[PDB]
């Protein structure tokens, strides 16, 4: 073999960046207690 | 027999989801209908079922199990009720 070093690969594994979830926006329209007129929900339906 | 449940049919297809309501009525009573019923009636009752179904949709749930052992039953090799059964 020749006394020559290996060429070095273009290493792309490294992250480019890492985000951060700052913040949470949870918007609930459960609407408890009353049945969407668009949906004729069934007797047992589902409640949990 | 046969003005009786094309009648019903109609009421349920007028009403639209609203029917439900009448679904415990209507059930047990048109499965023993079915089940006595002979010769020609069967697959018409048969086919406004199917109708029934189809407006009723999820709700049939509870007595679909019955649906079931009538068909099981009175599956036949008789060409005329296989398509019938098919189609529900």
């Amino acid at each position: 073999e020749k006394i020559e070093g290996s060429k070095s690969l273009a290493q792309s594994w490294r992250m480019k960046d890492r985000m951060k979830t700052v913040s949470v926006a949870l918007v609930l329209c459960l609407n408890v207690g009353v049945d969407p007129p668009d949906v004729v929900k069934t007797t047992p339906c589902a409640r949990l | 027999h046969t003005m009786v449940v094309q009648a019903i049919t109609f009421i349920f297809k007028s009403l639209g989801l609203k029917c439900v309501q009448f679904l415990p009525q209507v059930m047990p009573t048109f499965l023993n209908v079915i089940r006595v019923c002979d010769g020609a009636i069967r697959e018409f009752l048969f086919q406004q079922l199917g109708m029934l179904v189809s407006f009723v949709k999820s709700h049939i749930r509870p007595y679909m199990d019955e649906i079931v052992t009538l068909m099981r039953e009175f599956w036949v090799m008789n060409t005329s009720i296989q398509s019938t059964i098919i189609l529900l």
